[PDB]
């Protein structure tokens, strides 16, 4: 009849194939479907929220609810570094098991863009000023506030505003986030002067991940 | 390049789920995997992401051989042919090789010799509700539910030997298709310890460092 | 004749571009133009009767060379592109035969067999590494095999002229000019540990002179960058 | 006649470029080949004559066996089944026969029976560059390139015998598709020294004769 | 089914064969292209190119760079050969390891012209005549120079021009490309007698080659 | 996929058959035709020229 020639590779399992296959049970006329709300189409869509960042580990507040708080008070330097973190991605980092960095973690090749969103979580009559500098990846960590203010920064004033947003570049030195101390905490009679806060991370602009793999939070 | 991320290309991929030994003569040599979710630590991960998931279902099963140590006289076996039989959820359960559940009549089962391509077969969507459900807060016993029972694979020889026992093994491979994704969850922290419910023992969040500077 | 740069003045009176295109552009990157765009003139080396060779790595040469060794340092990518001038002055009575090369991507390999070419020996920070006629010896510690007539890249000396070129003949021509893109794989990529180009001069035919003229031939290279743009906020 | 000279028709050809043997029994039998360009001397020099190459892979396995003398009554093995392995730039890594980085799920692997057609599979062009460099003048140790990083093979068995020993060869067949070719260099005059690195011992560079005229 | 009915040679492994095959990696959204400048589509684009020819191997110039130099000096004799070579195609001749005749041990079957530029090397003070004489195959080498001068001929005068260009048929006794002294090389004082002479070697129209082998260059 | 189903006959070499082959050596830009004196199409056209017989043999 009709003459065929099988080419090499025909009787094999190849774990990453598409062919059609023969159904088991037809004539069964399935369920069909119901409009459920939150539907996600794309992994992407679970790393544009934000979530909180242990920024403040320090050995003995991972087993606590005080990871994420970081410790504000008003001091009597003038000028210290509040908290500072690389982002050098994977290597222990406090953006690790986020969930942004719980996704990044099953592809190999990224690239992107950040935002950190922070937030003032103390009293309505405290007053302040930080300064939120970036150093570039190359560029070495300031070692003080002033070399800390000729790179670019932002200062953040906490009597007007109660978040700062910041955009960043992180690609698979990184940076760093270092976070400095402009004024004390003035602060009125009968209120506490020991602050906190918060750190949220998030995904700016469209992450592009390639190169499935494996996680590596697992046994 | 931001394709690779769809939930088509995140979870249609094959995985070793199963892999169980039966020999024909030892009269209890024979398979059984009850069709789960939540047997291989790696796959439960990637579909605990969602909560409610709506899939059909693509099993390969690739079946060997092994002689076994027979007494003497120049053992020759001819090739040998396996059975491979499929449960729905509510129908008859056979308890020995030779038994009347695998002559029966609505349960699909494929016949495979030696030496050929292995034995693809398709599940279809089977349930009473409109999707998979992951997580169940809820009594039936404390969450079980009940309504996602995808069924049972029985796997026997269908050979008698007189001259040489042959036990054989079987991995069993998994992929999901034409998958829909509902109720997005946060990824689990802590290592997994049964495999019927959400037991476990508490742990840090984050690997630590020294200080916060 | 008497071209100009930044602050910066040249003169000439043929030119052999690239692969046959011209150097052109294109996180975000940055474009500085003023403060790199002039002729940077690396200093002069002399060609006597018993010369063999020299090459330098050209983002290499200008890693000291005023404010292109400061973007060098302060950023962490970036993409250039090349006019390479050299020129040689001698009278009508020497006579020899120079070969300018500039070959993408030059791997030079070692004189014992085991290891690779230690850092200060493939590249002279705006210095110029000499051929030898002989072999490096091998049981030393780690040193260039640089035979001239292998190119220390292990390929017949002959055949190097694949590579845009341009021969210097002392009786009929005096310079050579080259134009040279920028040639890798990747769009942007790091200044400090690759070294895209390579500029040789090699003689083929020895210098000679009578008794009584200058024993010795200056060649100057001069070095512009063109159309350099970097990776940084 | 002057297409035959065409890059397509000079680099798409097929080469031997591995040959290796693993037998079951001796709990270390498992081939390994990091997927390279400078394994033959031959095909090193056809490819040396570019600086950046970018091209498809298409590779066959031509795998046959050998019986290892047992110890005595009757052997009589059924047909064996081989498992070959690709990893991926950045995945596992087994380190013996029995280990968990063969039943992972982004590792994909062909299965295939023994007196069939040769297993045929073929991997796409995989870097982050927009090319592969055949030659790199920098450090990563110098002259490395750690960006075209094309991955391993792994073979082993999948039956377990145990009245016979069985040992077996294969040898990797490599063809490139769609190639594109930049840069073309001067052809190599040098012998080939070592694998990893550019070194050699300087030769003359024609054959001489015993004069001029 | 489909009645079908397989031909012999159905399951052989053909090494030059041209089928489909299965993807390992499909999904994986590859790396686009780069306009790299620089592209060969063609292996003759590296034939075209010239090459200096190492004419004087004569058993120790072989390892140095004496072996591309021509010694011409002005000697006391009317007439001499300078240099010859044949054209006998792979017989140890000069033009097999130029980047020509690299190419061309790849082939089997090729044919074709070649320019054979020249270059004389010397002073600006000094001058003088050559001849280039080519045997044609089947003619023997002339030995002497007026019988060099009754075949087909050119004769270069290098105080006019400093390069003469040469077209000549090669093909798979096979040409003589012999070069004979026409006067001596007159010089003033002070400047040098003993110039050199470069030799170059292209392909000047279409070569065709056809049935690839492998290189004998290799152990 | 699409299913196919085999005939008697099927891994068998006939002789006299009519395949499709796999060319050993593609990609080879064989030597064109040349037009030679004398194409025969057919084997009559040898047995249309006359010669002579031998009807004389008598055993010497």
């Amino acid at each position: 009849g009709l003459p065929v020639m099988t080419t090499p590779g025909s009787t094999q399992f190849l774990t990453s194939d598409d062919f059609q296959s023969p159904s088991a049970m037809p004539q069964f006329d399935v369920t069909p479907e119901m409009q459920i709300p939150g539907r996600v189409n794309n992994l992407m869509e679970i790393a544009e929220v934000d979530s909180v960042v242990p920024v403040n580990n320090t050995e003995d507040n991972v087993s606590s609810l005080k990871a994420y708080q970081i410790p504000v008070q008003s001091n009597s330097d003038n000028g210290k570094q509040v908290f500072g973190f690389p982002l050098q991605p994977g290597a222990n980092n406090v953006l690790n098991r986020t969930l942004l960095g719980e996704i990044l973690n099953y592809y190999t090749h990224w690239s992107g863009s950040i935002k950190l969103t922070f937030m003032f979580c103390g009293s309505a009559m405290a007053t302040g000023k930080f300064l939120l500098a970036y150093s570039p990846p190359g560029a070495g960590v300031p070692k003080n506030r002033k070399d800390a203010m000729l790179g670019t920064h932002v200062i953040w004033d906490v009597g007007l505003q109660s978040s700062c947003v910041l955009c960043v570049p992180w690609i698979s030195a990184a940076g760093y986030v270092t976070c400095w101390y402009q004024t004390n905490i003035v602060v009125p009679a009968d209120v506490q002067s020991s602050c906190d806060i918060l750190c949220f991370v998030s995904a700016c602009n469209d992450f592009s991940v390639r190169m499935l793999k494996d996680t590596p939070f697992i046994r | 390049s931001r394709s690779e991320s769809s939930i088509e290309n995140f979870l249609c991929r094959s995985a070793c789920v199963y892999y169980a030994t039966y020999t024909n003569n030892s009269k209890k040599g024979f398979a059984e995997w009850v069709i789960n979710t939540r047997q291989v630590a790696q796959l439960r991960r990637k579909l605990e992401l969602f909560t409610y998931l709506r899939f059909d279902l693509e099993l390969t099963f690739v079946i060997t051989s092994a002689q076994q140590p027979s007494t003497a006289s120049s053992v020759d076996a001819p090739v040998q042919t396996h059975q491979i039989m499929y449960v729905p959820p509510g129908g008859p359960v056979p308890t020995k090789v030779k038994d009347y559940a695998w002559q029966t009549s609505t349960n699909p089962s494929v016949f495979w010799t030696e030496g050929n391509a292995p034995p693809r077969m398709s599940i279809p969507f089977i349930s009473i509700g409109n999707a998979y459900s992951c997580f169940y807060d809820g009594w039936t016993v404390y969450g079980i539910n009940t309504l996602n029972n995808m069924g049972t694979l029985y796997m026997r020889h269908v050979n008698e030997a007189g001259q040489g026992p042959i036990k054989s093994t079987v991995r069993i491979y998994f992929k999901p298709k034409h998958v829909k994704a509902w109720v997005p969850r946060p990824p689990r922290l802590c290592q997994y310890e049964k495999q019927k419910n959400v037991n476990f023992s508490p742990i840090g969040v984050t690997t630590s460092r020294t200080d916060i500077i | 004749r008497s071209i100009t740069l930044g602050n910066s003045t040249i003169t000439t009176q043929n030119v052999v571009v690239g692969y046959g295109v011209w150097p052109e552009y294109l996180d975000q990157p940055t474009q500085p133009d003023v403060a790199t765009c002039r002729f940077y003139t690396l200093e002069s080396v002399q060609w006597m009767k018993n010369s063999a060779g020299w090459w330098w790595k050209l983002p290499d040469a200008l890693s000291q060379m005023g404010l292109f060794g400061q973007n060098m340092q302060y950023h962490y990518l970036g993409r250039t592109g090349y006019t390479i001038h050299v020129q040689c002055n001698a009278s009508k009575f020497h006579q020899g035969c120079l070969l300018v090369v500039c070959v993408p991507e030059a791997e030079m390999g070692c004189s014992n067999l085991n290891n690779t070419p230690e850092f200060s020996e493939l590249s002279g920070g705006d210095s110029a590494r000499m051929f030898t006629d002989t072999q490096v010896g091998e049981s030393n510690a780690k040193k260039v095999q640089t035979a001239v007539w292998n190119a220390g890249m292990g390929v017949g000396v002959g055949n190097l002229t694949i590579f845009p070129h341009q021969w210097i003949n002392l009786r009929t021509n005096n310079s050579a000019t080259l134009v040279m893109p920028y040639i890798n794989s990747v769009p942007m990529d790091n200044m400090f540990r690759h070294n895209n180009l390579t500029l040789m001069i090699i003689p083929f035919v020895p210098l000679n002179y009578s008794e009584g003229s200058s024993p010795y031939v200056p060649i100057t290279v001069t070095i512009a960058p063109m159309c350099a743009e970097y990776n940084g906020l």
